[PDB]
């Protein structure tokens, strides 16, 4: 648990919320539904590609389903699983789902273990159901508010998923194809890895004729680690161990 | 994001100073051009679709990138790229109104080259499409507003290259 | 996190053996100081506001530049009321978590819930790390002035703050 | 551990430990000595406990050691007694920790999956644990046996 | 000793609001492209 | 993911070509083996638990990795690894039905070595367990389907090494 | 590395084209500003040490980072950071002479953020020192050359952020 | 590497503080046990080969790992593992003399689990051999020095697990 | 309406109207009089505007009134002029509201679906609106025509 | 929500009519009182906390509902009710600025009686607190603005009763 002085968040440009009372104008209903699209799909796919959810939009405008049910059936649609389930591994799917339905990053290793086991056993609908049915969702969004991003100036942050979360709240997030939080929370509990003292991208491929550095602008598989000034890499002798 | 006023106030506040004559100079400079900026922003909001259409037609509409094998061959890719151009135009308009390109750094250029490199989007063609959009936009808004808008267009192109 | 009992039991589970007299002596060491650890915890809960007020005053008396304009270098210090409130909040954080650590007899809660990621956050916000440790050991001295002649309580108090100071530090040597 | 669990439950709420939690930690550190004594007694009588529990299990469940049963043969019977020794060790850990966190984090989470993948009937393991519980409680006093069976009962409930 | 790092990105906290900037952020959050209404929500602040 | 048909159609479409004789050759090749593929997939779905059990028993069941200090010592770790083996078998079956290992690249191998390295999971033992699973699977499905399945098993092992 | 001429020739050669009127436009543009570029590069080579000294004095010389606990506290760290600033100035001069920031991508920005993150070097203070160096450099070389140099200074700052 | 004195001086220097009463407490604590540490280090240097021989004889000498199929079957592997045990003993002695396990982090544990996993070396057997070495070493040096040495032995075993 | 939109945009953030929004409401209520005058002029010259726009459309797009075109025949031409009158009325509404909310909520949301279901080419409607824009701006002053065409341009952009 | 202008435009548009003389009458009526409305809204935003404090002090501060057993006894309930009064004041100000109570119907009164009945909140005391707030608000803003605000205060009280 954290704590924050109330004026520390009252400063600045004020992220805004979208509510879906039936009886609003049509203007507000359209703006609310489009904000929902931007939240769940990271951008308005209705305007860019002409995707549409006719039954869902009419049902949510009339008030037969709430914004929670609308987001729940958006998360288990075919569009969502084509864009954010199929091109990823399950560990990355969990991390992206937490951004899309809770507006935040993974906090703990045990949290990842729990939700990865759920996705493991029950698929995407099971994962989405366990996310939207949680107490935290209702604590932040009770049936009518569109989920928003809980950035830095909005809520007291914890210094444990700081950089990982700030990178999750970027449009470059869907192109980090390697999971970012399971590896980080695993490496907190282990010794330093076997890599160059600088970033992981400073190690070349040991091939016949090389100069190949695969990590870089095109890969985005990058892992800095704190290496002290005094430190010696464990090298493996090309030959018997004992001539090391 | 910080506009010209925010930047001046920050430069003065980071030294414990009151706003002296140079700050007044910059503030007057922004206040004199604000009305031209509002006029240009309105005109650009009026004709965004036609600007993007004409820039695409003059820059990459009949080249080989739109044919099979090209980046933007299928309909998905064509729509995605015109959406990208709309993003660039809207954010350049924001930067022109603010008189400060920090919004471009925070909301546009941060991690854009890496995304384009992972996707395989050609950077040179993108920069050329932005340059063509700069022509049409300066054309439509006149000389002074066109130079103002071209400042941020060139800022985006330099951040992308 | 893990308290001392949990970590000893985990060390013995790692080799798959029952507890012998060495680990049992290690556990007895904690069981014999538990009550005075609880006394220290209650003292900290009774004097938290005053302890942090004293620590902040003693920090700002010898580091007066922390209260002045940042200098063009956009450093996050206690310049305005906003930054000032944030810094006092952090001081309360340190006090709370080292009270937890004193009760647990272990420093694993510290490096799991305080130290992991701390320097990244402070570097991104440009928060001073020198004065930050300075205030931690100021708090340590202020607490130790309550139990002075009872040396065992002195070391029990010294443990968490000194762990925090040695881990936030850089290794010049 | 009780201290650990109190600390996490207080940490989620972003508050210090209330006087109730501190009271309970105090009571725990005060009882740690008899906890260590009970762990002593259970620990150093492990051979008789495992042996007599294995007997009561094999007389109650002759199928597991019958020809072809999961624990059929010398090696399989030795492995089953090994498992019973594992669980007795975990019970001693839980007794000294004051809570079933050691037992549950080691040996209970995912035990059904493991024993289903191995082909072992989980009810046989539950029977073995119950037999070991009776044998071990026979060697303790009234209040000590009550407190010690407190953990065998949890291990049985988790292993249904 | 801390053994892993998630990186430290460049962060700029919000200090205060601005009439010249309270408007671009509203249209920016919604992609609203600065309506003729709040397109008028810059002129007189620059006219004063 | 793309199967054999999708890959052929993509190779033809990326050149603006109609499906010529070579595409017909590949398409007939896939259509002739589809029925054997369906038979093998059904048989593998029938006996997944026994396949995993037998592979674990022959590969790492009595080694030192299952003893104290080993990776899969506790019950959590044993269950996690058998779940991993189930993942590998199911995705190899998907790849065999599709006739294309792209699903393995997109859903399995992407960032797997890095996860295992951060967790400390031994890669050699994993590759050996997958090799043992390949034996049992080829055994159960016969020679032709076993070679088909072993193609994707070896693909996973090469992507993991 | 590729300069403006190399980039134009590459854009023309990657299409099997001869250098047409637009290539001539860009080539003339570079040839007209080359002499100003040479003047600026000479002047910057003349006063590199004073530029770095003044930028450090105005940006981080008396802040808390130079005190105990800071990043550049000991003499090793102070010398290392002034060497870094010298690197940045020299490579910005190379980029200004070439009229193309590709040398900055290949020789400076590649893996720099990761090195700084592993070492613990504060990125914001570095960007601010580069911004202060941009002020002094534009000051010394005049308006046009200062805008040219500031292009590549901002390129480095964007690649670092 | 940093010993107890270096760690105390660093904790004091990272706050701009002079060495106060708590630093004096820790420094006196180290200075009182230094002579016992020197005695233990001398005795361990005297009997390193016999310690390793006895630990190997009690831990893994007649197990199945030394038979065909075991890791250390051939003579190369036997020699390599006894060299590894010599490394562990020497570095534990260094850590005991220094009163600080940072040398173990910098020179031993950094990337050791990954090397052992790539080679296929069983981690549990290694931890058990180190535990057996802890017994013999504490035996030879007496109770207090044995607890001191066992601290760093357990540190190595925890870093390896 | 500008007041309505300011109120909703302030309502979502759970705050009162800042002094910028109040400034803009003030400027709007101060200009309401010339807004009503311009709406007067456009409103009561509707017959000439619709007629001359219909001419320019039919000369620019002879196919829509050619034999078989969507607006072919007396009734269809009358219906098309009816549509142009609809859009002129909406433009007057938008002029008095100070914002395109009336135009967009009535006549722009779902206009492509409607005109596709009717079989009408939307580009012809855009041409008619452009012709009406020129005709209507011919009757205003410089600044008035600039402000009035501001809405015709939005209606054209939405109707692409 | 719809203000006076939106309501007039809707009444005219729902008949296919142009804005005739009666619409002009209503529009002029709103435009004449807009400036008084802005003045009142500013003054009310200035003194919201004091208005709520004085209304609570005159209406229910010392009654039996604040004693044990009363609705708002504990601190949770006191804070909740003062938050409710703040809601009522803010929405009445919105309605006064808009000149139309439709926002009160859409955002306040919809399902409020049912919520209060399920919670057990006394409706009569709430209506009396709103009436006391009407007194203070009219007091602070003067006669005309007080009648305007009292219109929407009475609207809320009628919708609640
Ligand atoms: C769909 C592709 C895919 C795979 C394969 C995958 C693996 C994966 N394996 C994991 C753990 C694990 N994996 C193993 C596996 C093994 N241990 C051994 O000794 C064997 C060699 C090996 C089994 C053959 C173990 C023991 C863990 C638990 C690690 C721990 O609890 O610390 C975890 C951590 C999540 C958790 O359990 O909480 C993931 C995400 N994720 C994926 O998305
Ligand atoms: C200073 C810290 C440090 C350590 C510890 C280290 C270990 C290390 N151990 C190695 C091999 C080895 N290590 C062992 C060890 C063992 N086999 C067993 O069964 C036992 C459990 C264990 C001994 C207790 C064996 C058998 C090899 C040879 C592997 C092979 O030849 O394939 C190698 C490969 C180099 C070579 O021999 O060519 C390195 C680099 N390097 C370091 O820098
Ligand atoms: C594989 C899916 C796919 C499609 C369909 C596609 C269409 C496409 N149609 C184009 C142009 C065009 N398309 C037309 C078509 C028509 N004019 C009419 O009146 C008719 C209604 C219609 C013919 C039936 C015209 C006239 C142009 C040129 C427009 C211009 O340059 O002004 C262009 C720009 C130039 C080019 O052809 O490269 C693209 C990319 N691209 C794709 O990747
Ligand atoms: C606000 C700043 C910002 C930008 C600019 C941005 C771009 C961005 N462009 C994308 C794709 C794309 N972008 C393009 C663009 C182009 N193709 C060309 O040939 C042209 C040179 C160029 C247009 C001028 C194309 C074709 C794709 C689709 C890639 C694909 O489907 O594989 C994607 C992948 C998301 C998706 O479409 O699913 C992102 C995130 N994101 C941002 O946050
Ligand atoms: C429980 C472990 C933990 C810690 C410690 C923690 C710290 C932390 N300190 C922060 C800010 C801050 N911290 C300070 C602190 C200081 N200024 C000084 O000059 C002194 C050196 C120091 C006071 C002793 C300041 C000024 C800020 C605000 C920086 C800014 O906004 O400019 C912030 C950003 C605001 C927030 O989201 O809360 C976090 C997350 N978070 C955690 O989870
Ligand atoms: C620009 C908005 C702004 C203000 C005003 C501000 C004030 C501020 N006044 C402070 C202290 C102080 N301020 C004062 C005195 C006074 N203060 C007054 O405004 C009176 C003139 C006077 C009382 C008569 C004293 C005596 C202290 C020492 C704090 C203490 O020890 O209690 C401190 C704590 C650090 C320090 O000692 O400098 C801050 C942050 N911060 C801000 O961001
Ligand atoms: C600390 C928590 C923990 C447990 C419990 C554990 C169990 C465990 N039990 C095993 C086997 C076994 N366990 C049994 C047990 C039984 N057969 C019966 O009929 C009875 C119902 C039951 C005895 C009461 C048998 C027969 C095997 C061997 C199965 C085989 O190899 O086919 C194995 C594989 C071989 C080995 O022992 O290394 C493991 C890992 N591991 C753990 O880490
Ligand atoms: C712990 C090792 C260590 C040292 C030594 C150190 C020195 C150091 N000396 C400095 C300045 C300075 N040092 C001097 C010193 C001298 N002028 C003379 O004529 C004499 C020969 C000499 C005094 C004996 C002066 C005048 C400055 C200010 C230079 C300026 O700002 O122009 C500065 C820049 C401002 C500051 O003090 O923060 C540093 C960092 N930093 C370190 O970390
Ligand atoms: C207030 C917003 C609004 C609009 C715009 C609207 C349009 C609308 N246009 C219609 C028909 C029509 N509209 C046209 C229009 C045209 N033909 C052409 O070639 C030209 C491109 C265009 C004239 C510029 C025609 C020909 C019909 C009759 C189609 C038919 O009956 O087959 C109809 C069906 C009959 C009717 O008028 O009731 C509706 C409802 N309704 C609305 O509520
Ligand atoms: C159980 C939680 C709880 C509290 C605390 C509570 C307080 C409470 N305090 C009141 C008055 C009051 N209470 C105070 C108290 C004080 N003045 C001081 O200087 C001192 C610091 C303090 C006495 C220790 C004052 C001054 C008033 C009257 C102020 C006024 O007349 O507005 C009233 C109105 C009494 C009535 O309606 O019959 C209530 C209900 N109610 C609750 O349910």
């Amino acid at each position: 648990g954290l704590r924050l002085p109330q004026i520390y968040a009252k400063a600045g440009i004020s992220r805004q919320k979208f509510v879906m009372k039936p009886g609003l104008s049509t203007d507000e209903k359209q703006s609310v539904i489009s904000a929902c699209y931007r939240q769940v799909f990271e951008r308005d796919i209705s305007k860019a590609y002409g995707f549409s959810f006719s039954v869902l939009e009419s049902q949510v405008k009339n008030g037969q389903i709430s914004i929670k049910e609308f987001v729940r059936s958006l998360g288990k649609s075919s569009v969502y699983q084509k864009q954010f389930y199929q091109p990823y591994v399950n560990s990355r799917v969990v991390e992206l789902a937490f951004r899309h339905f809770l507006g935040r990053n993974l906090s703990s290793l045990a949290e990842f273990q729990k939700f990865f086991a759920i996705l493991s056993k029950k698929g995407l609908t099971g994962l989405v159901d366990s996310l939207i049915n949680s107490r935290e969702y209702s604590d932040y969004f009770n049936e009518e508010t569109v989920p928003y991003i809980r950035g830095f100036g909005e809520e007291p942050q914890e210094c444990r998923n700081w950089g990982t979360q700030i990178d999750l709240f970027q449009y470059s997030a869907p192109f980090r194809k390697v999971p970012q939080s399971i590896t980080l929370f695993s490496d907190y509990l282990k010794a330093l890895p076997d890599q160059h003292p600088y970033g992981r991208g400073n190690d070349p491929l040991l091939i016949q004729f090389g100069a190949i550095f695969p990590i870089g602008t095109k890969n985005l598989k990058q892992n800095p680690a704190p290496f002290g000034k005094d430190t010696r890499r464990l090298l493996i002798r090309r030959g018997p161990g004992i001539y090391n | 994001m910080q506009d010209a006023i925010t930047s001046v106030i920050n430069a003065a506040d980071v030294q414990g100073k009151y706003l002296d004559a140079n700050s007044v100079e910059k503030l007057r400079g922004y206040f004199q051009t604000g009305e031209l900026r509002v006029r240009a922003a309105a005109t650009i909001a009026a004709n965004a679709a036609t600007i993007i259409k004409e820039a695409v037609a003059k820059s990459l509409l009949y080249s080989d990138i739109t044919r099979p094998g090209g980046n933007m061959y299928t309909t998905r890719r064509y729509a995605a790229c015109i959406r990208d151009l709309d993003y660039y135009l809207r954010y350049a308009t924001y930067g022109m109104l603010a008189g400060d390109p920090s919004i471009l750094d925070e909301r546009v250029l941060n991690g854009l080259k890496e995304t384009y490199n992972s996707l395989g989007v050609p950077i040179g063609a993108t920069i050329q499409a932005i340059q063509a959009m700069k022509e049409v936009t300066g054309s439509l808004v006149g000389s002074d507003a066109g130079k103002e808008m071209g400042l941020y267009f060139d800022y985006i192109c330099s951040g992308l290259s | 996190m893990q308290d001392i009992i949990t970590s000893v039991i985990n060390q013995y589970d790692l080799s798959g053996r029952y507890l012998d007299i060495k680990g049992i002596n290690q556990i007895n060491n904690y069981f014999d100081t538990g009550l005075k650890r609880l006394m220290i915890a209650k003292l900290i809960n009774k004097e938290a506001t005053n302890l942090i007020k004293e620590a902040s005053e003693l920090l700002f008396i010898e580091q007066p530049e922390l209260l002045r304009p940042c200098g063009n270098a956009f450093i996050g210090n206690a310049y305005t009321t906003r930054r000032y409130a944030a810094c006092i909040r952090d001081i309360e954080y340190y006090l709370r978590y080292s009270a937890y650590s004193i009760i647990a007899g272990n420093n694993s809660i510290l490096d799991e819930r305080v130290l992991d990621g701390l320097k990244e956050t402070y570097n991104s916000l440009l928060v001073p790390i020198g004065p930050t440790i300075r205030v931690i050991q100021l708090l340590k001295e202020i607490i130790q002035k309550k139990f002075s002649t009872e040396n065992i309580e002195n070391a029990i108090i010294a443990e968490p703050f000194d762990y925090l100071a040695i881990n936030l530090s850089d290794k010049n040597l | 551990s009780i201290v650990t669990k109190s600390i996490v439950n207080a940490d989620a709420e972003a508050r210090y430990l209330s006087p109730g939690e501190l009271d309970r930690i105090k009571s725990f550190v005060l009882s740690g000595q008899r906890r260590l004594r009970i762990a002593q007694t259970l620990t150093e009588n492990r051979e008789r406990i495992v042996k007599q529990g294995g007997q009561q299990l094999f007389q109650r469940r002759p199928d597991v050691v019958s020809p072809g049963g999961n624990a059929y043969g010398e090696e399989m019977t030795a492995t089953c007694l090994r498992d019973l020794d594992y669980y007795l060790r975990l019970v001693t850990y839980g007794i000294i920790a004051g809570d079933v966190t050691p037992i549950e984090e080691i040996g209970l989470v995912g035990v059904k999956e493991m024993y289903s993948a191995l082909g072992t009937p989980i009810s046989g393991v539950a029977e073995g644990i119950r037999c070991m519980k009776d044998v071990a409680c026979s060697l303790l006093s009234g209040e000590d046996a009550a407190e010690v069976g407190f953990y065998f009962d949890y291990t049985l409930a988790a292993m249904q | 000793v801390t053994k892993a790092s998630g990186g430290s990105p460049v962060v700029k906290p919000q200090l205060y609001k601005t009439a010249s900037m309270l408007t671009i952020a509203q249209a920016e959050q919604q992609d609203r492209f600065l309506e003729l209404g709040e397109l008028n929500q810059l002129v007189s602040f620059l006219n004063t």
